[PDB]
């Protein structure tokens, strides 16, 4: 079947009224040999949506082919036709569900798990799993891998239910972000310094900030608690 | 009636297709000519491009079949077009099979082979066009192949082509009988470039700028084609002879 | 178009059969004179080669006397070349069924199968029919001696002396009379050789 | 084991060893792992060596259908064509190839392509078992767009230590200069640097 | 005679007659030109609207393969439609093969052979269209046609249809006045005065004008449809002159 | 597509006449006469090449082809169609007897192959036969020398000598009257010699007339010393130079 | 002549036989005409019976929530079209969660119309059909010609005594597209149009059938005391 | 375990002067029952002589295939299947199942009748040619014979030294072998008679 | 098992031992090793000596019409490539050993080829067994360039060292010589050892001393008439 060689670590998103705001470590660890740094795992599919994908960069670079065929075969014929029957996320998240279901099936799986995040042309917020395991199922936060256990909680804590969307702001949730990504970086040992950022508005778009880097790690008990036990 | 149509035997033994596709030949007009160096092969060709609508530059009747063999076309372009695609992804197999590039002789006898299923089959139909293969293969140096609609083929010391090729070919019999020498024999590639296009306009009668010549030249392990401006300094040294 | 030459080449006359396969029927009689006379105690196969010369080495040739295995052989009235690929196939089917059952074939299920091959030709595909008769002879211990002829038209029947190419019917007359039942190997061979002596469309007999 | 290609200025420069290992039994030790595909697109080889034998053989008809009927393969266009192969035949072949060629225009580039199979472009990158331990001292002492003559020194340098602490590496730095000049191959004997 | 009853077969003439009757209807057909330009490469099709019940810009022939290759069709309409499909399987293969958009020498021959392998044969018969194609790539300019009957060059300026003609003329006055060749942008106004001149032959029925483009960073190496402002520009410009 | 020519196109005239069959022989007048005779230890064959340009080298054009190194071929008819069959002899050869048993075939066996695709090739419709009947020249152990003349009909017999193409019935008559019984290889050269010369108008030189024997031992071209017993190559073709010397005895 | 038996051959104008026969045959049967406004599509069709005990036969079958089909010609072709778009349109929407849209439908049908006639033997379907349908890029009406021409029109129509029909729609063509946010005036259009095209054989309550599909009105047939209101 | 071992059993051949000899005994068994004292693992197509070892259901296939394949060989050829080509046609046999190897190991006996070169010829499941013209030995208790055969033989022997030589030689062995035993069978063969020779011999 | 190549500037150099062995008994005490794909390219096989009999002949069938088709001798290169790809198809299932060792217009030549289907180039190479023993001796004695009667020195030498320690090895040493352009030389038993004690005494048998329960003549010819 498929063993994992090359992975990535996560992917951490969340809801506001607005929109949605997808962020990602940037790596491509190789065991324990961090053989690739900067592996870019965010792939803008024009302003509306970004696809997320953590996992296997052997079978992300499949997908991405994939990724590649959705756009021309929209683009084909009447330019008017897709305008207004533009890929919403929907477009886009039902076609990977299809291809994953029948490889999987044969015992060969497409070994990724993905969110996508988007607005729809209505606006609505859009924000769905998808897997490997072929679960699939929508909540307001999300992240994968590590994340889930680690990073998710405080993004969990400021948005609870479907009635606190409304009530964030896009202000609020990129602080959010920023806050659990440093948590993030201090207790993942896969963690890479380097992370993008991706706000997306259905009234300013797509803002693509790379590159950021994790702040100061904090070192007050580093230089105070010593030894391990009994012995020093 | 029909076995004219199809590929079925004629009363006579010749099939009136294969004739057809040499008459269709001679519908283009265009003549090649082919001689050998000691070192190289020379093919210099006319080059027709009537008006400015059609490009240039695009004008070619070379395909690459590989890095090192250089074919020239007689005949209808479509048809060119077609066969050249087989014979590259003959050459290619072969080297997958045998860790080489096929050799000219080879590569000839193999595209011969299936110019003879497409006059037995009955739908399948003989081409039009004509296929000169030259390299310079490593081991053997110079090699000229000619290949027929038929399937006929043989190895040249030069030859030629187009419907106006009876002039050439006798006037290339009476220089080499003369000179003695089966093929010219110069080292150096320029001379054997120049001594061609020389030839020609001798036997066509009709006198050529850099713009109605198309200049092909194959060494061991290459092809390659002069560029404009080296034919421009080719004439500096025929206006001067 | 491709449909042009095509006119439903494989349909029966108004009679009931193949125009074709009175024209095949044609061609076999060509070939010279064959004779198998059975007897009580064996079977004597006997033709006269024609479409020959002596410059041809006759001393190896084979266009008549085939070995299919120790109890059964033929002698060909047609197309060498229909011929060849025929006795092949009878052979490897009769080896077949050798090693199924560890038994001789019998005879009668090695002609019906060569006959259905021949069948095929013609009941679709277009393809003109095989122009062979052969003249089957065998032993069986169920039956004694048998004695075939069959047809192109694929059938079957049996005799007790028979004959096909040229003078057929000069042949099967002179046989009628002599045929007896306390008929012998011996007797069948000078009566063969007397018919042959007569039939010859040749200089002599060879 | 120990394969790199690393940019400089005006091109590119592999570098391997030779010794090739079965068991604790020298194998073979005047192996060519540096290998001719294209012109100007060599291949390095680790991993196991029938599957890298195989692959080579099949992209290389492939590439001399790109340059006859879409034109010269660049170093990127190569490296894709192993990364299919290897992506689809996962567990049959087992193969770690980089794949990095010298354009006139583009400049020299390394593309790496993992047993698992997927394209990096990086600027320079370092393979091999035997080579771990010239992670620290190649980053470290990286300058970039090097001199031809530094790029050469360089390589020579790090693959000292990578023979002293591994035995299963060793002979000659077999190299192969990718450069408008076109293709150089160099060979160095393991004593010179060795001792000194 | 008989060779008119047998689909693309040798003859004394050598061209089958079969193969001469399809270039007959793409003559018939709506007038559709291709000028080679300097940085880019604009194609320009008279649409011919028969009736005002005909939607306007929604009936639209040009046709869209990959992210930069613009094609536009005149003769037998299905024909037209059934190798631009079928192109796009093949693009999609060399794509996935070798992750680069196609070039244009390269897709030059996935259109061609498809014909080709349709000549070869008497079962299948074979497309009767000219697909003036082309577009910007890594290795330039490309304008190209293709004939149904296989044969293709590079073009500095191509026509076909009824006013040919005089597409035909005026292309060769532009490459006079300009040997460096008509930039991108300026070419655009052209383009619609030679449509505009080239429905004097096509006057019988009323025409729509409707330009496309492809160009190095104009378009920014992206396909787009000339329309709004610029389409305006071009209107006022082929009137004037005509007038 | 649907090709509509599986139906057979050979068919039967109402005098039960093989038209395609026919016709091919028309072919085979137009080649170039070949002969072949048989001798009581080997066989010499002997042709005339096709006329060329002398531009064209003429090495290259050989009608005689190895088939296997004990096995030879010539023909007369059409070129195209000997190239094919030629091939297809080496490769079913080897596939079906070389693999199974490790040997050359038996020279009446490799003619029985030969001859079942040339009658699939006229039975079968859309596929013109042969243009091209051969003379397959062998030894083998079990059958001694061999001279198997191979018609398009597929037909194969056994000649003690033969003749096909311009002026086959001519000098089948020729061949006969010199015919023996104590030929030799030499006697049977001195022979085919006058044959072909009564028979072809062009020039005898030893660049341009092909002498090929199945007969001379080989330990030389074994290709390897190791056990001499082995027969090797019985086919071999005289050097230009020899050819010469005997063409004072012609 | 001889370019009529003969699929692969071209005709010597470049205008097949067969394809001519074809386009005879859709004037042979039922008129039906079809109009769009921007929020409808309306389709009006002549609902055909052999004899008096024959019941009257409705032409016009619901594909789907977003389409369907009137045909006029042949019958049988038709069915074999419109079971092909079944499952054309529930495939695309299994996987992409997109709608099969009109235009690309028409494209379909389009290169497999192709395919028949390159291949010798086979025949162009001797059938047109007029597709309408509503999403979210408008209202559409879409002709479907054996020729291969696929066209979007605000209106038209095909049929036997189609003329008087085709005067109707250029002279309303401009009034009812600005006709929108009521089904029921566009309907009654239809019915005026169609009793034009008619001389003989008058429409009853039976002999009509209406469909329309909308932005609001989900693709319904009208038929019996449904259309006795918009007589 | 072994699937030759059901039947187990042993062939020997040797080389005479201008004779071969082969020889076998005639246990069948099913393990620990004794099914048959009359079954022969040595069968004749023509001169050539073939017994076979191993598992005994694989046995009467192989006798099948082969039985086919040499009749088709002598009607076509017109001669019989030499020994020596006989030996090629094993060989690629065996073959044919590559993998899932057949379970049997044929040992060939033959004269050439040809030129008179006394012929014999060993195999494994795989199939090679094991040439060695003293002698070949098979089976589950082929190690006793080596010892038995190389000492008891001396290069040519004279046609009946040799009848006593292969005689003793299984008679020892195969009685003190619990998978062989029940008689014998010996198969002499010269050129111009073969002689068949059931040996009187403990059944135990 | 031991098998020795060793390439050299007039040609290229096989030998090997006969003793052929299937598990401690010895199969055959004597036969050959070396095996011809053809008179220019000879080979020998380690590993499972079944697998490489049949795989030579199996492939050096393809080899045999390439090389008429080619019109050229056999050549090193295009055998070399067809195996490989064969083995690999099973993913090297097949135990085959060889070394590919020959002639051919572009000089002489010698390759290894493994079970996986690695492949190398060596100036000298060892495969068998007896491998280790025997590629000692070689890159003891060895020098730049060869002669030809060096290189029968160091083979013979480097299989004989194999005798003594590999237990496969034993009996007749073969060499054959493969020169470019010419005919392979065989020398056959090029060293014979002393082998088999002299009977020390008779076993055997006097007459009657056999018990013989019947006698039958049985033919074998086809029937023939009384």
């Amino acid at each position: 079947t498929q063993q994992p060689i090359v992975t990535g670590t996560s992917v951490i998103s969340m809801k506001y009224d607005n929109g949605v705001i997808i962020a990602a470590d940037n790596l491509g660890s190789y065991g324990s040999l961090l053989r690739f740094n900067g592996v870019e795992r965010l792939i803008p599919v024009g302003d509306n949506t970004v696809v997320g994908i953590s996992g296997d960069i052997s079978d992300m670079q499949h997908i991405e082919r994939l990724l590649k065929d959705l756009v021309t075969e929209n683009a084909y014929d009447n330019p008017l036709a897709d305008a207004e029957e533009a890929l919403e996320p929907s477009y886009i998240f039902e076609y990977l569900a299809t291809v994953m279901y029948q490889r999987r099936s044969k015992m060969n799986p497409l070994w990724n798990a993905i969110i996508v995040a988007g607005v729809q042309s209505n606006g609505d917020q859009f924000l769905r799993y998808v897997n490997l395991l072929g679960v699939t199922y929508s909540s307001p936060t999300l992240a994968t891998g590590f994340g889930a256990h680690m990073a998710n909680p405080l993004l969990r804590k400021v948005v609870d239910r479907e009635s606190d969307i409304p009530k964030t702001t896009v202000q609020v949730a990129e602080e959010a972000i920023v806050n659990a990504m440093r948590v993030l970086y201090y207790r993942d040992a896969r963690s890479s310094r380097n992370f993008s950022l991706a706000i997306i508005d259905k009234n300013t778009g797509l803002t693509f900030k790379k590159n950021l880097q994790v702040e100061n790690m904090k070192w007050d008990f580093a230089k105070d608690i010593k030894g391990y036990g009994t012995q020093k | 009636g029909y076995d004219r149509h199809i590929t079925i035997f004629s009363p006579e033994g010749r099939l009136y297709q294969v004739e057809y596709a040499f008459k269709a030949t001679n519908q283009t007009n265009i003549n090649s000519l082919a001689v050998r160096g000691k070192d190289c092969t020379v093919v210099i060709s006319q080059k027709k491009v009537p008006d400015k609508l059609l490009d240039p530059t695009t004008v070619s009747y070379i395909f690459c079949i590989s890095r090192t063999i250089g074919m020239v076309v007689n005949g209808p372009i479509p048809d060119a077009r077609n066969a050249a695609l087989r014979a590259k992804a003959e050459a290619a197999e072969f080297r997958y099979k045998y860790g080489y590039d096929m050799p000219c002789d080879v590569l000839a006898k193999r595209m011969a082979n299936l110019s003879q299923i497409y006059t037995q089959r009955a739908y399948m139909r003989p081409l039009g066009v004509i296929l000169t293969f030259v390299s310079v293969d490593e081991e053997l140096g110079p090699s000229i192949y000619k290949t027929d609609p038929a399937g006929y083929y043989v190895g040249y010391k030069a030859t030629a082509t187009g419907p106006k090729q009876q002039e050439i070919t006798t006037n290339l019999e009476n220089h080499f009988k003369k000179s003695k020498i089966d093929h010219i024999n110069e080292e150096s590639w320029e001379k054997v470039v120049e001594f061609a296009i020389t030839h020609m306009i001798d036997a066509l009668g009709t006198e050529f700028s850099k713009n109605d010549l198309e200049v092909g030249v194959a060494t061991k392990d290459k092809f390659f084609t002069l560029s404009a401006e080296n034919i421009e300094e080719r004439l500096v040294a025929i206006a001067e002879q | 178009g491709s449909r042009r030459y095509d006119s439903r080449t494989t349909i029966f006359s108004p009679e009931g059969r193949l125009y074709q396969v009175e024209y095949a029927l044609e061609s076999i009689s060509h070939a010279g004179t064959a004779i198998g006379i059975m007897a009580s105690d064996g079977i004597v196969l006997a033709a006269e080669r024609k479409v020959t010369s002596t410059l041809l080495e006759q001393d190896t040739s084979t266009e008549k006397l085939y070995k299919l295995n120790d109890k059964i052989a033929v002698a060909v009235a047609g197309l060498t070349a229909d011929a060849e690929i025929l006795i092949n196939t009878a052979r490897i089917h009769a080896q077949n069924y050798l090693k199924t059952y560890n038994e001789d074939i019998p005879v009668e299920i090695l002609v019906r199968r060569l006959s259905d091959i021949k069948q095929g030709y013609t009941q679709h595909g277009g393809l003109r029919p095989f122009g062979v008769s052969f003249i089957y002879a065998g032993y069986d211990d169920r039956y004694g001696y048998q004695l075939y002829t069959s047809n192109p038209s694929g059938n079957y029947t049996g005799w007790k002396a028979i004959s096909v190419g040229a003078n057929t019917s000069a042949a099967q007359t002179l046989l009628q009379m002599d045929y007896k039942d306390d008929m012998k190997v011996d007797d069948a061979i000078e009566l063969a050789l007397k018919t042959l002596s007569k039939t010859t469309d040749s200089s002599a007999l060879t | 084991t120990s394969i790199m290609a690393v940019t400089f200025k005006d091109g590119v420069i592999l570098g391997a060893d030779s010794r090739t290992t079965t068991g604790a039994y020298i194998a073979n030790r005047v192996t060519d792992k540096l290998t001719r595909v294209h012109d100007k697109i060599w291949c390095c080889r680790s991993g196991s060596a029938a599957d890298t034998q195989a692959i080579a053989d099949i992209v290389q008809y492939h590439l001399e259908l790109y340059t006859s009927q879409y034109g010269t393969p660049s170093t990127e266009t190569a490296a894709s064509v192993f990364k299919e192969l290897c992506y689809e035949n996962k567990d049959n072949l087992t193969a770690g190839i980089i794949v990095a060629g010298y354009d006139d225009k583009n400049k020299g580039e390394v593309y790496t392509i993992p047993l698992g199979g997927s394209v990096h472009k990086l600027p320079y990158a370092i393979a091999g078992s035997g080579s771990t331990f010239i992670y620290g001292y190649c980053d470290k002492n990286f300058r970039e767009n090097m001199s031809k003559e530094e790029t050469v020194d360089f390589i020579k340098h790090s693959l000292s230590q990578a023979i002293k602490w591994d035995g299963s590496s060793g002979g000659v730095i077999r190299m192969v200069v990718l450069t408008a000049a076109g293709v150089e191959r160099l060979i160095f004997y393991p004593d010179e640097y060795e001792q000194l | 005679t008989g060779y008119d009853l047998s689909n693309s077969v040798f003859s004394p003439d050598g061209r089958n007659f079969q193969v001469e009757y399809a270039v007959k209807a793409v003559e018939n057909g709506t007038t559709s030109i291709g000028i080679k330009c300097n940085d880019g490469v604009v194609f320009a099709v008279e649409k011919l609207i028969t009736s005002k019940l005909l939607v306007p810009q929604k009936n639209v022939k040009i046709q869209v393969v990959d992210r930069h290759i613009g094609c536009v069709y005149s003769g037998l309409i299905p024909d037209g439609r059934h190798l631009v499909n079928r192109g796009r399987e093949e693009a999609a293969s060399f794509k996935k093969l070798y992750k680069t958009p196609i070039p244009i020498p390269a897709f030059a021959d996935r259109l061609g052979q498809y014909v080709q392998a349709h000549t070869l044969y008497n079962s299948v018969r074979p497309f009767g269209v000219s697909t003036i194609f082309g577009g910007v790539d890594k290795n330039g300019a490309h304008l190209y046609m293709l004939e149904p009957s296989g044969s293709y060059w590079g073009y500095k300026g191509a026509a076909t249809g009824k006013g040919r003609q005089s597409a035909k003329a005026e292309l060769e006055k532009l490459v006079d006045h300009h040997p460096e060749g008509l930039s991108a942008r300026e070419a655009v106004k052209q383009a619609a005065k030679i449509i505009y001149l080239a429905h004097e032959d096509n006057k019988e029925k009323d025409f729509e004008l409707e330009i496309s483009w492809c160009s190095l960073s104009e378009t920014n190496g992206l396909h787009k449809f000339v329309k709004g402002d610029l389409l305006q520009e071009a209107i006022d410009f082929a009137q004037k002159e005509i007038n | 597509m649907t090709d509509r020519y599986s139906f057979s196109l050979t068919t039967f005239s109402p005098s039960g006449k093989l038209g395609q069959i026919d016709y091919a022989l028309t072919a085979v007048k137009q080649g170039v006469t070949s002969l072949g005779i048989k001798a009581t230890n080997g066989v010499v064959i002997a042709t005339e090449k096709k006329s060329s340009s002398p531009l064209a080298m003429s090495e290259t054009l050989s009608k005689v082809s190895l088939l296997t190194p004990d096995i030879g071929a010539v023909y007369s008819g059409m070129g195209p169609d000997y190239r094919v069959l030629v091939d297809k002899s080496r490769k079913v050869a080897h596939t079906s007897y070389k693999r199974i048993y490790g040997e050359y075939p038996p020279t009446k066996l490799l003619v029985s192959e030969v001859a079942k695709i040339m009658q699939e090739a006229t039975q079968s419709g859309g596929v013109r036969p042969f243009g091209v009947s051969l003379l397959i020249a062998g030894h083998d152990e079990f059958n001694g020398f061999s001279l198997y003349q191979v018609d398009p009909s597929g037909s194969y017999f056994p000649w003690k000598a033969t003749a096909i193409g311009k002026g086959s019935v001519a000098a089948k008559t020729f061949l006969e009257k010199r015919w023996n019984d104590e030929l030799e290889l030499e006697d049977a050269i001195h022979i085919a010699l006058l044959t072909l010369k009564e028979s072809v108008e062009g020039e005898f030189n030893g660049d341009t007339i092909e002498l090929a024997i199945i007969g001379d031992e080989n330990p030389d071209l074994l290709g390897y010393t190791g056990i001499p017993t082995d027969k090797g190559p019985r086919f071999r073709k005289l050097t230009s130079q020899e050819i010469n010397d005997r063409l004072e005895a012609l | 002549n001889n370019y009529d038996g003969d699929t692969v051959t071209f005709s010597p104008t470049g205008r097949l036989f067969q394809v001519e026969y074809a386009l005879e045959a859709i004037k042979q049967g039922s008129v039906t005409v079809g109009l769009r406004s921007n929020t409808h599509a309306v389709l009006v069709a002549l609902k055909r019976n052999a004899d008096e005990l024959s019941s009257y036969q409705k032409k016009i079958i619901k594909c789907d929530e977003h389409m369907g089909l009137s045909l006029a010609g042949l019958a049988p072709d038709a069915r074999v079209l419109s079971n092909y778009l079944r499952q054309q349109c529930n495939y695309s929407s299994l996987v992409f969660n997109r709608k099969l849209a009109v235009e690309r439908a028409g494209h379909l049908l389009c290169d497999k119309a192709q395919k028949n006639t390159q291949s010798y033997g086979g025949r162009p379907y001797g059938v047109g059909l007029l597709i309408i349908g509503y999403d979210k890029s408008g209202a559409h009406l879409l002709e479907f010609q054996p020729s291969g021409n696929v066209t979007e029109l605000y209106g038209t129509a095909i049929g036997a005594r189609s003329q008087g029909a085709k005067t109707y729609l250029e002279r309303t063509l401009d009034t009812f597209i600005k006709i929108d946010g009521n089904p029921d005036e566009l309907i009654k259009a239809g019915v005026e149009a169609i009793s034009q095209s008619l001389r003989d054989e008058s429409l009853t309550v039976d002999n009509l059938s209406i469909a329309i599909v909308g932005k609001d009105t989900p693709f319904t047939i009208y038929d019996g005391e449904a259309v006795a209101k918009y007589i | 375990s072994d699937p030759s071992s059901i039947n187990g059993g042993i062939v020997v051949a040797m080389t005479g002067k201008d004779c071969v000899a082969i020889a076998c005994d005639l246990r069948l068994g099913s393990q620990s029952l004794g099914v048959s004292n009359k079954f022969e693992k040595i069968f004749h197509y023509g001169h050539v002589f073939l017994g076979i070892t191993g598992l005994a259901t694989d046995v009467t296939t192989l006798n099948e295939m082969f039985r086919y394949k040499t009749n088709l060989y002598k009607l076509k050829e017109e001669r019989a299947i030499e020994p020596e080509t006989f030996t090629q046609l094993v060989s690629s046999s065996l073959y044919e199942r590559r993998f899932g190897p057949y379970f049997v190991g044929p040992v060939v006996a033959g004269i050439n009748s040809k030129s008179g070169k006394p012929f014999i010829a060993g195999f494994d499941l795989i199939g090679c040619i094991d040439e060695a013209k003293d002698f070949i030995v098979s089976g589950t208790a082929s190690d006793q014979l080596f010892g038995m055969c190389e000492s008891l033989y001396e290069p040519n022997l004279e046609p009946e030294d040799l009848f006593e030589t292969i005689s003793q030689a299984l008679l020892n062995a195969a009685d003190r072998d619990a998978l062989s035993g029940w008689g014998a069978v010996v198969y002499i063969i010269k050129k111009d008679e073969v002689v068949k020779r059931y040996l009187k011999m403990r059944q135990d | 098992t031991t098998i020795v190549g060793v390439k050299f500037n007039n040609g290229v150099v096989i030998a090997a031992d006969t003793r052929s062995t299937q598990g401690p008994i010895v199969a055959d005490k004597n036969c050959a090793k070396l095996h011809r794909i053809s008179p220019k390219i000879w080979c020998a096989g380690a590993g499972t000596a079944a697998d490489t009999e049949a795989v030579t002949q199996l492939i050096g069938s393809n080899i045999e019409l390439h090389s008429l088709y080619t019109s050229r001798e056999p050549r090193v290169v295009s055998a070399l490539q067809m195996l490989k790809q064969h083995l690999f198809k099973y993913q090297g299932h097949i135990g085959a050993y060889l070394i590919v060792a020959g002639v051919d217009p572009t000089g002489s030549h010698l390759f290894s080829i493994h079970a996986h289907g690695s492949t190398d180039v060596g100036y000298y190479l060892s495969l068998g067994s007896g491998s280790l023993a025997a590629m000692a001796v070689l890159e003891s004695h060895w020098k730049q360039d060869l002669t030809k009667e060096e290189a029968i020195k160091l083979a013979s030498d480097a299989i004989q060292a194999g005798i003594w320690n590999d237990l496969g090895s034993g009996s007749n040493v073969d060499v054959c010589v493969m020169e470019i352009g010419k005919d392979a030389e065989y020398l056959r038993n090029y060293l014979t050892p002393n082998v088999r004690e002299e009977k020390q005494k008779s076993y055997k048998f006097p007459r009657g001393t056999t018990a013989v329960l019947k006698e039958s003549i049985v033919n074998i010819c086809d029937i023939q008439e009384e």
